[PDB]
């Protein structure tokens, strides 16, 4: 218990959703293809699923599942096989695991904060919908780098626990080995094949040093559903990046001897998912995820 | 006695409402507009339609993606 | 993106309401009709049993075409079916559908 478990646990989801939003609803008969696309001329990351048959929402389609459908696209291609890029949103869902089955993951306006960060740890998800019991209808999708947001923004400076002032290395937050990384002439195709293999949201490009000079994350992947592409899978993770060669200065970067503190504060102000952490020469050593730090700010 | 008679206006709805003003038929992307119907032009068989709800003091619009 | 507000129409007035007022009836919705231009549209849902209401409004936009609006009416963890903004879009597709052509 600290600061920021009792701020958690005495506000509400409601209290987070801003005054005025947008919402991408998918009915799930709608052909994939064209639900991506979707995604992309919206500026949205994610889209609740709506069963007409059921008249329930019953799961969300996201860059995740854009990266695992290119995946078995690009496999089932090279053996002759085309059916996913035809796929409606039920056909796709009924591939992947079906019984293996997985409902929607959702919350209410009126649980707390708290309740809201352990269901994003415990089931290991980034969108959470809040859903109004009374209505049914989805309110907003709430996550990591709101919610992070929030807390920093609403707890003042002071009553300051102790570990705000120790470092990263100190309280082991991040990951710092096998760290899933791409080199600067990795094809894209491999690069999603990553992706799907160690479930991770951003992968490092490295130099032969192994020093990071850019980053291939999941918004460079939904560009490959604005752009016709599909095809130009074989290409480098580089020539992928061409899309942003402008208006880009560089990778956000942490030191594992840093604060928490300072990066909190870092990764609130460049609205950013992650920091890529770094020794002196700009070598690779770990990231350290929101994700990361909300597990942290909740069971310390 | 005498027979009655009828007066009946007919005219006051001979035609519909014309649009006020404060309603608008266009908006770009790109208030009371509230809990009315907007859709895009339908294109390549998928039709979008869209609304602005209120829940406490919160709007969302939302967006349903439908094939015909 | 250019939203545009419910649909509109060439075909006469007396027309575009005969066949929505059809359109209604196939459906099994109940309706009143508060004047000759709007109407109260009610349904009870085949999955859930919950009940949605909307009104529909004729509007001249000009000398030859018509405005219909679709407007939905406020009432008074895993999640149970229902939500009453994607019915009330279902509720209007079905009555597009049913009541006319492109
Ligand atoms: C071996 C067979 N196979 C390969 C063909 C599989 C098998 C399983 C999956 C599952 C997926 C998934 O679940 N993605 C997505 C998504 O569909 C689902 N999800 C997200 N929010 C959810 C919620 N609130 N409730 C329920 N689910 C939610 O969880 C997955 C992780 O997404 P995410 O929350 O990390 O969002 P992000 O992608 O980071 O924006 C997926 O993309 O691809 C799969 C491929
Ligand atoms: C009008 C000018 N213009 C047209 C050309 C635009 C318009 C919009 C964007 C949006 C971007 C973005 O949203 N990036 C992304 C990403 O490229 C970047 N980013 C994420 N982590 C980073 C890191 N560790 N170091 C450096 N950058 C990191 O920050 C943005 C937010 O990403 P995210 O943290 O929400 O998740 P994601 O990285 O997508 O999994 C972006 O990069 O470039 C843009 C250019
Ligand atoms: N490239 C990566 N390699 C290894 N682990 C990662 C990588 N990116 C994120 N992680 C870790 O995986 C978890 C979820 O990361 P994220 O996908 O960024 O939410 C966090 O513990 C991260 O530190």
């Amino acid at each position: 218990s600290s600061v920021y478990t009792t701020f958690m646990k005495s506000h509400r989801c409601y209290d987070l959703i801003p005054t005025s939003s947008k919402l991408v609803v998918f009915d799930t008969s709608l052909q994939v293809k064209k639900a991506f696309f979707a995604l992309v001329t919206n500026g949205v990351r994610a889209a609740p699923l709506w069963d007409s048959k059921k008249q329930s929402f019953v799961g969300m389609l996201t860059i995740t599942d854009f990266i695992n459908i290119l995946h078995r696209y690009y496999k089932s291609a090279l053996v002759q096989i085309y059916e996913l890029e035809e796929h409606k949103i039920e056909t796709w869902r009924e591939v992947y695991l079906q019984d293996s089955f997985k409902p929607l993951v959702c919350i209410s306006p009126n649980a707390s904060l708290f309740d809201a960060v352990s269901s994003l740890i415990r089931n290991k998800i980034h969108r959470l919908p809040v859903i109004d019991p009374e209505s049914g209808n989805t309110l907003y999708i709430l996550t990591h780098k709101r919610i992070l947001k929030f807390l920093k923004l609403f707890i003042t400076e002071f009553p300051k626990p102790e570990f705000m002032s120790k470092s990263l290395e100190e309280l082991q937050i991040g990951t710092y080995a096998n760290i899933a990384m791409v080199r600067t002439t990795t094809p894209v195709y491999v690069a999603l094949g990553i992706f799907v293999q160690h479930r991770v949201s951003a992968l490092p490009v490295v130099d032969e040093k192994g020093r990071v000079v850019d980053i291939y994350s999941k918004f460079d992947v939904i560009n490959l559903a604005a752009e016709k592409t599909y095809n130009n899978l074989d290409v480098s993770v580089t020539k992928a990046l061409q899309h942003r060669s402008h208006y880009f200065e560089g990778v956000l970067k942490c030191y594992l001897h840093e604060t928490l503190e300072a990066i909190i504060n870092r990764l609130v102000e460049a609205e950013v998912h992650r920091l890529v952490v770094v020794d002196e020469h700009d070598v690779v050593k770990g990231i350290v995820s929101l994700s990361d730090i909300l597990q942290a700010l909740v069971l310390t | 006695g005498q027979e009655m008679y009828a007066f009946r206006s007919e005219e006051r709805f001979k035609s519909p409402p014309i649009l006020p003003p404060h309603l608008l038929q266009v908006i770009l992307n790109k208030h009371v507009m509230l809990n009315h119907l907007y859709a895009l032009s339908i294109k390549d068989s998928v039709m979008v339609l869209s609304a602005t709800h209120r829940y406490k003091k919160k709007y969302v619009t939302t967006l349903l993606y439908k094939p015909i | 993106m250019a939203w545009h507000l419910g649909i509109r129409s060439q075909s006469r007035p007396n027309d575009i309401m005969a066949e929505v007022c059809r359109a209604i009836k196939q459906l099994d919705y109940e309706w009143k009709v508060v004047n000759p231009y709007y109407l109260r549209v009610r349904r009870k849902n085949p999955v859930t049993s919950t009940f949605s209401k909307m009104s529909l409004q004729l509007y001249q936009v000009d000398s030859r075409t018509y405005l219909l609006d679709f407007r939905s009416i406020d009432d008074e963890v895993a999640p149970r079916p229902g939500s009453h903004t994607i019915e009330f879009f279902e509720m209007c597709a079905n009555l597009i559908k049913n009541s006319c052509t492109v």
